[PDB]
């Protein structure tokens, strides 16, 4: 019929293996790895972020030419999503062309060339890559705050820095994957697939083999201030904290704090009543913006604070309100009620996550890699409910404690500084 | 066979490019799979048959030669180009192999 | 193992069941705990006349503002608190309000869905707010190039008629819609027999048809309320219309020929003619190797920095075309290499090429199906639009019906020598002559 | 002047206070050449603490006097010069501004060798905030900067700026014997307190270079 399991087998070198079958008309296969801009020194910048661009150049067994008429010949796609620790090389396709789909993923993560001429050609590509990405200055402030945040590892930004634009060698690649493409920080997940078959190809061809090769130094903790004077009429401000890790037994606290403060909209060009900063935000201001619950979750670290987008006059009683609206909730401020509703708002966006084929592959996928085990649904539910009303109140003291490191970018005129704050 | 072994170096002597300083290679006539291997050779290789081919014209120019101890010898000329040629020309094959299919 | 072939039919079944009032209940049942349901109302701009443009708009906005049965605040919060996400929009011809939740509430759902639309408070107070806010949002609007242009097509595509009105409306209408308006939009438009409530997710198409008879309440009387009035046809008009600022980075070029409607065949093979031309943008890393010729030349020459292929359908008819952004200075060889390739359909498509193109569609196909709300929205449209629903597997067989001579007899029967529509915005002075555009509508 | 300027009367728009943040800027950008100058407070125009530091500078060191030599005469340059190996450049940082003032070292050094710079920098800032300045030291360095005032004034540009700046920040013109009597008239301890605001301040750095090796402003 359809219905059942989720194997994950973990090979001799280390390399991890999960499918999972669900029958529908299409594959998508993908190659988790744990890379990225927090492996890089001041050496080597930027490199990670081109050998995401490289992926379409041409490997030992693929010519850039067949990677592309060869995924297209199918109405195949083939990309690759990173984050600074980690990335993923994906190909999507209808079931019959599965196979044929996977040679390019397989040559593209494990046999590249990166030919000098190919490579030079390439480069003046993150000039643009970047640019379309800077668009939004969501992203300009959370490069800036990762740096002030930080002393290194995380500390290094998402997007090749300017300065090394076509300064980066195919030697700084090949080492690059060498050192960091290996077997046992590798994981080879998969959904409308059944698990034989993964397995199958992952052993034969998968040659890379076993290592660590470079460890990613101990992200320190800066907590610096790092300011954008740009005369945007809008600002926006992050003002954060050191955090939770990935699995963090403090972890799930702030993720409740966070949908108690309010975290992304769910009523169309509604107010949210259920979110607390914006809430006593909006009392504070009287035009235009939103401020939320900002949470991220690394290896050895993580971030949490608010953000507010504010227009740049209405900065200061923006990002002040949204203050004392976090230290109001580091003060019993939170209800028995308030961890409750949070507590389902996040058991929703959970399982609403996963209805996408990719957001389901990134959930398998990601556990697969920082773990090499699938939590059962029911496993994170009593995990994120067996949270108390203190755990909570405690993430937000930890925060009004903690040193704070803020970034900003707008006309910051009449923005604070993080030690007014 | 290790006859047109002795050919070869023959008619290489024969053409006589190497009176100019000129590899074999530096004399190809640039057609568009040459053009497209020249621009892969590495920077110095490049600027390396950049003055060998200079000096050549210069030579042309003035209506003389290298003095015989600086001709080319047969089995000391490089080959630089070919192996990124003869790749060109692949690529390309495969190219138009493949659009008709 | 299990093959595309079978698991198009292991897929669960569409359950399409009417009410008395003229309302369709309509759903896929999954395992998913999670999900959507939602009312997809066919109304929209189309259907406004020229005093009342944007009602259905105005409309949009207050919908989530509360109910007579639960002002705005109890409604807001009542929704938040259950990790509900409730949204929609509103088009030409069809609007929607959806609600993403857990399949648990699916019930509770059912009921919001249809306070809002039958009970929508309407507060005076809340109007004079809206009302500032959509004028905000048409300043934000006037900004978004692509928006300004495919409304600009419409404008003169179909002149002088309905559908070259924009989903927003008039500064006017805006600044002076009434309450009274807006109450009869609603009265006139969110009723049974023009609306359908589809569920995707783990619903039980039962426990749904119940929610519905009991919330979907109100009975009609006379035949005029069941009767699905049908619209005065729009028509087209091959002409031009050209914004020009050079004082814009980049121009905006949009050209478009008269589609058939939902209900034609032919559009299944239109989309696989339009995945043959595909699109492209500066961040395709497939370069110079992309199949699209389209896109390859753009590469090859740095033509346009994105285009795109459309079959935009209504009810009746529809616009065939590609939309392309591009520096000033390159509007011209880029419109011409692009009218090429439609040329180029309409003579010479190999089967290579659609043997391709049906890839594509197919994994395009697909693609709209990868979640609730997506399944919802077609379901939501198929009914509304196609009059049921239609499977992945039948499509599927349409798909594979169609062959390179196929291609080109349709093309060649909407494109070929036809007079189009063009809209064109920014700096715009290298392109030119409507004759000139014209004279490209043909000869290989 | 008088029968001809027009713009008249008023002082116009008011300079607002100038605040102190303390903050540290860092600009990665490859250079091999790391540039850091790490700074706190110092004294505005006129202060009489002002002298104190001009001294406080010469006597860490401020610019080199013999072409391609090495300057003894400078415990800064001295000092780093014994902590890293290969070629830099290091000194005394002073600016006087209306309503306040910067002091502090400035550092061009090899990218890998910026952590022992800076840091060797440091201790040499110290050292010296904790009675490390000799009598003579702060009679050699009176004497640099008498010198260096009065060879500022050969410069036709040099001169009219002097007479400018006077008759501009006060109205008057200090006689040259006068700044004289004021600049020796600083105590062997007026330096060594100097030296110590610096290292009980607040301190607001500033790099530009590979600052892979180069340390945070809290780690010094």
């Amino acid at each position: 019929p359809g219905a059942e399991d989720l194997e994950i087998t973990k090979l001799p070198n280390g390399l991890i293996i999960a499918s999972l079958e669900n029958f529908s008309p299409a594959s998508r296969i993908g190659v988790f790895i744990k890379a990225g801009s927090r492996y890089e020194t001041t050496a080597n910048l930027g490199t990670a972020h081109l050998l995401r661009l490289a992926s379409p150049l041409t490997t030992k067994g693929a010519s850039s030419f067949r990677i592309t008429r060869g995924i297209e010949a199918v109405g195949g796609s083939l990309s690759v999503y990173s984050t600074r620790e980690k990335m993923t090389y994906c190909v999507e396709c209808l079931r019959d062309h599965v196979d044929t789909v996977m040679e390019y993923l397989l040559n593209v993560t494990t046999a590249p060339e990166f030919r000098p001429w190919e490579v030079t050609d390439l480069q003046p590509q993150l000039k643009v890559d970047k640019a379309v990405a800077f668009q939004s200055p969501q992203v300009g402030v959370l490069e800036n705050l990762h740096a002030a945040a930080y002393k290194t590892a995380l500390a290094n930004p998402l997007y090749c820095p300017d300065y090394r634009i076509g300064k980066i060698t195919s030697e700084q690649l090949h080492h690059f994957v060498q050192n960091n493409f290996t077997s046992a920080r590798m994981a080879l997940v998969g959904i409308g697939v059944k698990h034989s078959d993964l397995k199958q190809v992952a052993e034969q061809f998968l040659n890379i083999r076993s290592g660590a090769g470079t460890s990613s130094a101990k992200a320190t903790y800066w907590g610096g201030e790092i300011r954008e004077q740009n005369g945007h009429s809008l600002v926006h401000a992050a003002v954060v904290t050191e955090g939770a890790a990935v699995g963090s037994a403090e972890a799930n606290a702030f993720s409740v704090l966070q949908h108690v403060l309010g975290a992304g909209p769910l009523i169309k060009r509604g107010s949210s009543v259920t979110s607390k900063l914006y809430q006593g935000v909006a009392k504070a201001t009287t035009q235009p913006f939103d401020a939320s619950a900002f949470n991220v979750n690394y290896s050895d670290s993580g971030l949490f604070g608010f953000y507010t987008i504010s227009q740049a006059a209405h900065a200061g009683e923006v990002i002040r309100a949204a203050m004392n609206q976090l230290k109001a909730a580091a003060q019993g401020g939170v209800t028995e009620e308030d961890v409750t509703k949070a507590k389902n708002q996040l058991k929703a966006t959970y399982l609403m996550s996963v209805e996408t084929a990719q957001g389901l592959l990134n959930e398998i996928g990601s556990e697969a890699l920082l773990s090499g085990t699938h939590t059962a649904p029911s496993v994170v539910a009593q995990k994120i409910d067996s949270v108390t009303s203190a755990d909570v109140v405690n993430a937000a003291k930890k925060f009004v404690s903690g040193k704070k490191s803020m970034a900003a970018s707008g006309d910051l005129g009449s923005t604070p500084f993080l030690d007014e704050l | 066979g290790r006859l047109m072994d002795r050919i070869r170096k023959w008619y290489y002597n024969a053409a006589g490019f190497n009176k100019y300083g000129l590899m074999r290679d530096d004399t190809l006539y640039e057609d568009d799979d040459v053009k497209e291997a020249l621009k892969r050779l590495p920077e110095d290789l490049y600027n390396e048959r950049m003055f060998r081919i200079k000096r050549a014209l210069d030579l042309s120019l003035k209506h003389r030669i290298l003095p015989k101890e600086q001709w080319v010898k047969y089995e000391e000329d490089k080959p630089y180009l070919e192996p990124y040629l003869k790749e060109v020309i692949r690529e390309r094959l495969e190219r138009e192999a493949w659009n008709k299919k | 193992a299990a093959t595309y072939a079978q698991t198009l039919q292991n897929i669960p079944e569409t359950n399409v069941t009417t009410l008395d009032n003229g309302l369709r209940v309509a759903s896929e049942e999954s395992s998913q705990p999670t999900c959507t349901v939602g009312v997809w109302i066919g109304a929209g701009s189309r259907y406004e006349n020229e005093k009342n443009n944007g009602a259905g708009y105005f409309v949009e906005h207050l919908a989530f503002k509360g109910t007579k049965k639960r002002p705005c605040a109890a409604f807001e919060k009542e929704v938040e608190s259950m990790g509900a996400h409730f949204n929609g929009y509103t088009s030409r011809e069809q609007t929607a309000f959806y609600i993403k939740a857990l399949s648990k509430d699916m019930p509770k759902v059912v009921e919001l869905l249809a306070d809002v639309v039958q009970n929508c408070a309407l507060e005076e107070s809340q109007i004079e707010k809206e009302r500032g806010v959509i004028l905000q949002e048409l300043k934000e609007m006037d900004n978004d190039m692509t928006n300004v242009t495919f409304d600009y097509l419409h404008a003169t595509a179909f002149q002088g008629t309905a559908l070259a009105r924009t989903v927003e409306g008039t500064t006017e209408n805006i600044k002076h819609l009434t309450r009274a308006d807006l109450a009869s939009y609603i009265d006139t438009h969110f009723k049974a027999p023009r609306m359908v409530l589809a569920a995707a997710g783990g619903i039980s198409h039962k426990e749904l048809v119940d929610a519905a008879r009991q919330h979907f309440s109100g009975v009609s009387f006379t035949y005029k309320e069941d009767a699905v009035p049908i619209l005065p046809r729009c028509r087209f008009t091959g002409s031009e219309i050209r914004a020009r600022d050079d004082a814009l980075p980049v121009a905006h070029v949009a050209l478009a020929v008269e589609g058939p409607g939902w209900a034609d065949p032919d559009n299944v093979v239109l989309h696989v003619a339009n995945a043959i031309i595909g699109r492209y943008d500066r961040t395709f890393g497939g370069g110079k190797h992309l199949s699209s010729r389209l896109a390859a030349l753009a590469v090859e020459h740095k033509l346009c920095h994105s285009f795109q292929t459309f079959n935009t359908s209504y009810s009746d008819t529809g616009l065939f075309g590609f939309h392309f952004v591009a520096d000033p200075l390159s509007i011209d060889d880029m419109m011409f290499c692009a009218q090429g390739e439609w040329m180029r359909l309409c003579t010479s498509t190999t089967e290579s090429e659609v043997k391709r193109a049906k890839n594509h569609l197919r994994s395009a196909m697909v693609a709209q199906l990868d979640g609730t709300t997506p399944v919802c929205e077609t379901i939501g449209s198929h009914l509304l639009n196609y009059g049921r629903r239609i499977s992945l597997e039948e499509w599927d067989s349409r798909i594979s019906a169609v062959d390179a001579r196929m291609v080109r007899d349709v093309c060649s029967k909407y494109i070929y020598d036809k007079c189009p529509a063009l809209a064109a915005v920014g700096p715009i002075e290298q392109l030119l002559d409507y004759n000139r555009i014209r004279s490209g509508m043909y000869w290989i």
